[PDB]
């Protein structure tokens, strides 16, 4: 991987110079040192190909037709004394293997960094690689009209050029002259738009869903804070909300965090928007320490528990108002609990709890 | 899927080369995605059924290692859930006979189907993990002796180990959670030898604790022996069960020989270089009396005060006349043992809905001595008129195993119930030393039914007071169970004929056959069947090894009981606050496996011993 | 969101102007590009909505490379933004508002069960092309949103027939569809109802709230079962 960037500089350095010209092989050893990135690349080529277990299908491989047209033009080259441009830029799509060298070197971890980056890679690569398509077309001209319709584009104004066609804005201060050029331009907008429409999915998936009422309450110094909790609705917190921010109420300096592990819905959510500066919600159960430790309940003054005063079995909503209590003086025992009790009998389990 | 995961793949398991591949036909949501990325690198999902076999060719299964069948234990009909599995069984064995398959059982009697596939070879490692036998024969194990319900779990359960330097409880107790369970062929210079020779031969000088031998015969087929006594002889390859920190030194076992390392004491340089009327039922290994009707049993909350009871055990059921079975035959079963004498039976009393009760009472009408008082668990009234001062320990079962809305809400109940019975007030003084086992669903409230701690709230499962002091039961841990099974196949063998009770292949048979336990006339045969090995708790304070208990080592107890009495120490049950200066009120004990040999005694222990029966 | 968007063009476009009017630094500053900087905010303008003139661009090499990045960058963040412009964008009302009384124009308000065949029956005796010409238009009150058949028959009669979403219960509701000056209030029933009572009930309390709104007002109900229509006595209007 590391050759094959290396190779892709040399490519870089070499774009500024005319398509095809004779050179020494001795006189310069930038060609040496491609010559022997070469004939790695060949050795490495031979090395997968002796332990292939399918011809074919290895034949097939991006890798081995990348690899099938590198090294023949630099074995002619050498052989012949003059170098001509050929399709060196191919050498583009290795980068598409980054991820997975990433991986080895167990910097990325994750599934979704793994794929966001192979994401960024196959779009930087082929994005290089119709770069260089069109800077080679360009600058060669047309093969039947002698040559005579090369365009002096640069390598970085073909980057550019690709770039401003695939956001369709296209300026026209460059574009494509030659009958080829316009022809890969076509083809190149066409699975363009096939390539990024058949992507749209992966990019949702990487856009997911975005958590709504996640992350942990921040203390204000010199505010106090009220935990509710238990059967949040749109009646019993329009009531407790409506006597307790009362306008004819002294000014306190109290906020209200309720905590419920049920999503709000339309109503209760114009509710709190509404009192958005003095109300927020979080989604989380209070059996979950970790839920008791995002709403900061060990600096709360008060946790109050609402009941569900509409139930099928209203021992059980005692209970687990009562698991709730014991759950909270369980996190910090020195907390103001203040909770609602459906039947009389079930208040005695209170006493049970020694905090 | 976390329990077994967690289990699994354990950060200080051996490397081994497995993958996981995850076969379901219900596509999952978004906690179980996040679960699978996080395992992505060894945990692959597919959406598919068990019973098509395209989809049992797509994961191929015909060179799977093994196929891991969970069950759902929280469902309104456990017959279904089992037929199902059993089905799913039948299908995989259909497709490759050859695989070795680990399922779970709900119910103890749903099991014998498994014998009706032919394909189904137990003895090439096929197994069913009986969740509802397993875990009321632990419990039932737990009321003989507090604390081995924990000693068990953690004794077949990855737990990374940690370092403490300050003198708290969590050290001497984190040193035990670190011993494991192994199986080793035993050396060919222990032929000919006894069982109490060879296993004090192995703590001394392998430093191994040697519990159970595998005896082979013509007559019958292999049965597992648990600390035979000396009359017993090592026959010739006969696989032993040890405990042990670390599995290489379990091989000196196996290269052990008298020319050229007896006379080297150090284990570390031990190298290779060789040189009229039914008392008991048809088989005698249980108690049995005749059936009687469920009227001569239920006693109103007058008739119980009248009576007195003292070393009993209360069992407290949430039961309901709609609620789901859970075998309360699989607790009876292990406490009427034939190991035990009439005498020392410990009284049974069932307190709960006799609506439920009524539906289990046909499997249970057949043992000595069991009480029905007709109530409910939440009221002081009835444990009062029950002397729940007085009982040898109090389970708290809860048999309503339906799903509700939050998975920790379905311990409501019996954490209630435990945090009513703490809080009574006796007078001749108070319920906080009162012996209570309480079985959980979520481990996250495990910490609810203990007050007297400063476990912050992070503290993982086995290292809270509750778990290890044995009074809670959490049933996760058989969760943990299967992945203990797929490593090693005999320690589900070990398991169940140290906690069922002795429960012989034979027996089930016969039961599968019934669905009821036969009475039978006692014969000589069956009399010297009744002879075996009990678990049981011993006291240092006024016994024949007080004056060893002031200070000595426990190396020392071990050598001169298992030389005298043929008893097999493996564990102390420690008071929690021995180690501090001052005195303390504090009845909790904590649990240490397998102490080493300089390990002092204090005066305030318990020893796990495993009884001989004797005449 | 408006400011941050203003202020990120305005600052793309200030660093286009002084990269474009500065030059190329390698070059001696021989590539300026007499821009200014309301020239450079129309740039921006123009390629961020992907019109792409071409009648002034970056010709500098650090202005391209900027300009490539600034689409990319712009792409990125309109990608990230697009689900606060649906959150703002919402769910719009359908059924919400209120009548608007049409002068000379009487109103009959109908509530109770309201589905498909009830309005279907009603709506065929009620607008009848044989029935002689009657200036009455009928506005429906229901909490539950109708289905795509009642929507295609309201469509149908979309010049007579109005619909609101709403309970008869609230006041406000009420307010809404002008109970106040209307002709009459009609209460359909639910025939098909595990409990006829329950429906009675339900029916008899409207009837309740419609006459503690306005007393005044002419009623005409349906009642399932014949003994529950006494308590239509009890009610003093
Ligand atoms: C190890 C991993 C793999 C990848 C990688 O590292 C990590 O490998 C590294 C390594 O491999 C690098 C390459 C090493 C070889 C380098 C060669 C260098 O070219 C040299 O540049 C010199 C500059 O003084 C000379 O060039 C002459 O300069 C004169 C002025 O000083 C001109 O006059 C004359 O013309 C030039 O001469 C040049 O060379 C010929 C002379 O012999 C001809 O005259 C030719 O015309 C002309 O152009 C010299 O002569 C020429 O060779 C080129 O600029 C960059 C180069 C290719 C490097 C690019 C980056 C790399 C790939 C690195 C890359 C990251
Ligand atoms: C992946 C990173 C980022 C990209 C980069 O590094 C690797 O690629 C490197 C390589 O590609 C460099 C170029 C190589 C070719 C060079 C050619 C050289 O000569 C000029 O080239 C012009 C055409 O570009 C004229 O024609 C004429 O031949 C001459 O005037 C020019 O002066 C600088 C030059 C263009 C270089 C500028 C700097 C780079 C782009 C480097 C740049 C940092
Ligand atoms: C060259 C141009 C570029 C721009 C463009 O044209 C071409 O590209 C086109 C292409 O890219 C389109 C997108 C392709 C991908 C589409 C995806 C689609 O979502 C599909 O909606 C289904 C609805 O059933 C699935 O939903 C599942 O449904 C299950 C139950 O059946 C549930 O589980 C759960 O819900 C989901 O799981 C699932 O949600 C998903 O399969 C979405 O509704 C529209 C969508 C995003 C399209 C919007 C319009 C486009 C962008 C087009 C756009 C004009
Ligand atoms: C540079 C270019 C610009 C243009 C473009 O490309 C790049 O931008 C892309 C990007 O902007 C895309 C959008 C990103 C945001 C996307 C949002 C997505 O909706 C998602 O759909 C989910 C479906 O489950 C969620 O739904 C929740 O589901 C819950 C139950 O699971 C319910 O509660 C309730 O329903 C919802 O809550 C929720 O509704 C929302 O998370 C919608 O379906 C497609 C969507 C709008 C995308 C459409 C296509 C795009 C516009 C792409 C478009 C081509
Ligand atoms: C700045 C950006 C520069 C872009 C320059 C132009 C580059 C494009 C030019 C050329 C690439 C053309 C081939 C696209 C790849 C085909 C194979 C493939 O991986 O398919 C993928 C999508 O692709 C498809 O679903 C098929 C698209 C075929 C388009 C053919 C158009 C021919 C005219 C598979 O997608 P998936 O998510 O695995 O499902
Ligand atoms: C007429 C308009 C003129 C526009 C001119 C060009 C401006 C753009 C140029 C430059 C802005 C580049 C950085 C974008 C901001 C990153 C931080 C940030 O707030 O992220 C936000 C989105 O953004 C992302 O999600 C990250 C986008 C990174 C794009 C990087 C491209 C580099 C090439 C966070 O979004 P959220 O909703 O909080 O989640
Ligand atoms: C409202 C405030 C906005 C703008 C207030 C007006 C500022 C520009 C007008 C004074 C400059 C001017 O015309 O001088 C010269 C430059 O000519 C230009 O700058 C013409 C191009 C203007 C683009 C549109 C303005 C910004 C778009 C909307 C920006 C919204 C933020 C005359 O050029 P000439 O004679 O053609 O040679
Ligand atoms: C970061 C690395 C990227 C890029 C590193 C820089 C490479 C180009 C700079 C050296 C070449 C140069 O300016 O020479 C001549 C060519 O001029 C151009 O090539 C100008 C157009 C550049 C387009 C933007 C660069 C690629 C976009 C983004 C590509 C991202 C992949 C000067 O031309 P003149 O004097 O105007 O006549
Ligand atoms: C999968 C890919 C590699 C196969 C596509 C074939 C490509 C690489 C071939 C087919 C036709 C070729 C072109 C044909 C003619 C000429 C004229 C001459 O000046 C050499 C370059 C140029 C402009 C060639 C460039 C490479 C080219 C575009
Ligand atoms: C976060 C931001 C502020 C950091 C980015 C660095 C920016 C502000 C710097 C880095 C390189 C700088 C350029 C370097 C060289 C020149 C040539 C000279 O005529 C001054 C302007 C100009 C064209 C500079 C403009 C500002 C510039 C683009
Ligand atoms: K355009
Ligand atoms: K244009
Ligand atoms: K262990
Ligand atoms: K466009
Ligand atoms: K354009």
């Amino acid at each position: 991987f590391a050759l094959s960037i290396g190779a892709l500089v040399i490519y870089f350095i070499d774009s500024s110079n005319p398509i095809e010209s004779c050179q020494n092989f001795y006189k310069d050893f930038t060609l040496q040192i491609d010559m022997a990135f070469n004939v790695f690349f060949l050795l490495y080529f031979g090395l997968r190909f002796i332990a292939a277990n399918d011809k074919l299908w290895f034949w097939l491989e991006v890798n081995s037709v990348v690899d099938f047209f590198t090294v023949p033009p630099v074995f002619v080259s050498v052989y012949l004394n003059r170098s001509w441009l050929g399709l060196a830029f191919l050498r583009a799509l290795r980068l598409i293997q980054f991820s997975e060298i990433l991986q080895f070197l167990n910097i990325l971890k994750t599934s979704n960094s793994i794929k966001l980056v192979n994401l960024l890679s196959i779009f930087i690569s082929t994005w290089l690689t119709a770069a260089g398509f069109i800077h080679l077309v360009e600058n060669s001209g047309d093969p039947w009209e002698n040559f005579q319709n090369n365009q002096a584009l640069t390598y970085w104004e073909c980057v550019y050029l690709l770039m401003v066609t695939m956001s369709t804005v296209g300026y026209g201060d460059v574009y494509a002259k030659t009958t080829l050029g316009r022809l890969f331009m076509v083809f190149f907008i066409l699975g363009g738009l096939a390539m990024f429409a058949s992507y749209v999915p992966e990019i949702i998936e990487l856009i997911g869903n975005r958590k709504k009422y996640g992350g942990s309450y921040s203390a204000v110094s010199g505010r106090k804070h009220i935990v509710v909790c238990g059967h949040i609705t749109l009646e019993s917190v329009s009531n407790f909300l409506k006597d307790f921010l009362h306008k004819d109420r002294d000014d306190v300096n109290v906020e209200i965090v309720f905590l419920h592990n049920i999503s709000p819905n339309l109503e209760l959510e114009a509710l709190f928007k509404r009192h958005f500066t003095q109300v927020e919600f979080y989604q989380g159960s209070v059996l979950n320490p970790h839920d008791l430790a995002r709403v900061k309940i060990e600096s709360a003054d008060a946790c109050l528990i609402l009941a569900n005063k509409y139930c099928a079995d209203p021992d059980a909503e005692d209970a687990s108002n009562i698991m709730r209590v014991i759950s909270i003086k369980n996190y910090h025992p020195k907390i103001r609990i203040i909770t609602q009790m459906l039947q009389y009998h079930n208040k005695a389990h209170l006493l049970n709890i020694p905090s | 899927v976390s329990n077994f995961l967690k289990d699994f793949l354990h950060k200080d398991r051996d490397d081994v080369n497995v993958e996981i591949v995850f076969l379901h036909n219900i596509s999952p949501n978004l906690e179980l995605e996040a679960l699978f990325k996080r395992h992505f690198t060894q945990v692959e999902f597919y959406q598919g059924s068990v019973l098509n076999p395209h989809d049992l060719a797509r994961v191929k299964i015909e060179s799977a290692d093994a196929c891991l069948i969970l069950a759902n234990k929280y469902c309104a009909d456990p017959d279904a859930e089992d037929a199902s599995n059993i089905m799913r069984v039948i299908s995989i064995k259909n497709y490759h006979p050859k695989i070795r398959i680990i399922t779970q059982m709900l119910q103890y009697h749903n099991k014998a189907h498994l014998l009706n596939i032919p394909s189904w070879n137990w003895k090439e490692g096929d197994d069913a993990i009986c969740l509802a036998e397993l875990k009321l024969g632990f419990i039932a194990q737990s009321c003989l002796a507090q604390g081995l319900s924990t000693m068990l779990a953690n004794l077949f359960s990855m737990r990374s180990f940690i370092k403490i330097e300050e003198d708290t409880w969590q050290k001497y107790y984190l040193e035990g959670v670190s011993n494991e369970m192994y199986t080793e062929y035993l050396s060919s210079a222990f032929v000919g030898l006894s069982f109490p020779t060879v296993c004090e031969l192995c703590f001394v000088k392998l430093k191994l604790l040697m519990i159970a031998i595998e005896y082979k015969s013509a007559n019958r087929e292999s049965r597992i022996l648990i600390n035979p006594g000396n009359h017993l002889k090592i026959q010739e390859g006969t696989l032993g069960f040890f405990i042990a920190s670390d599995a290489k030194e379990v091989k000196r076992a196996f290269f052990y020989c008298k020319a050229c390392h007896d006379d080297i004491t150090d284990p570390k340089r031990i190298k290779k270089c060789g040189c009229n009327v039914k008392k008991y039922d048809s088989t005698g290994m249980f108690h049995w009396c005749a059936p009687k009707e469920i009227e001569k049993v239920i006693l109103t909350r007058s008739e119980a005060a009248m009576t007195v009871l003292s070393g009993h055990v209360v069992v407290c059921i949430f039961g309901d006349v709609s609620s789901a079975l859970i075998g309360l035959r699989n607790l009876v079963m292990p406490l009427r043992a034939s190991n035990f004498h009439y005498h020392e039976l410990k009284h049974i009393v069932f307190v709960g809905s006799i609506e439920y009760l009524k539906r289990e009472w046909e499997t249970l009408h057949n043992f000595p001595k069991v009480s029905i008082l007709p109530g409910t668990p939440l009221s002081r009234a009835d444990l009062r008129a029950v002397n729940i001062n007085l009982c040898d320990m109090c389970v708290i079962l809860s048999a309503n195993q339906n799903n509700i809305d939050d998975t920790s809400l379905q311990d409501k109940e019996c954490i209630l119930a435990s945090l009513n019975i703490k809080s009574m007030q006796f007078d001749d003084t108070t319920g906080v030393n009162i012996p209570i086992i309480t079985e959980l669903v979520n481990d996250t409230n495990v910490q609810f039914l203990d007050q007297d701690d400063d476990d912050d709230p992070d503290t993982e499962l086995y290292l809270t007071q509750p778990f290890a002091c044995g009074t809670a039961f959490a049933v996760s841990v058989l969760d943990s169970l299967m992945s203990a099974t797929y490593f090693n196949d005999n320690i589900l063998t070990l398991i169940r004929t140290l906690v069922t009770g002795g429960a012989t292949p034979e027996l089930e048979a016969l039961i599968a056959e019934e669905n009821a336990l036969r009475g039978g006339y006692s014969t000589p045969q069956t009399l010297a069947n009744r002879d075996r090995c009990r678990v049981a708790q011993l006291a240092l304070l006024d016994g024949p090894f007080a004056d060893l208990g002031d200070g000595g080592c426990y190396g020392d107890l071990f050598c001169k009981a298992l030389k005298t009495y043929n008893m097999l120490c493996f564990g102390i049950y420690r008071l929690r606050d021995a180690h501090l200066s001052t005195p303390s009120q504090c009845t909790k004990r904590y649990v240490i496996t397998n102490p080493p040999y300089e390990f002092e005694l204090v005066p305030t222990d318990l020893i796990f011993c495993l009884m001989q029966f004797d005449s």
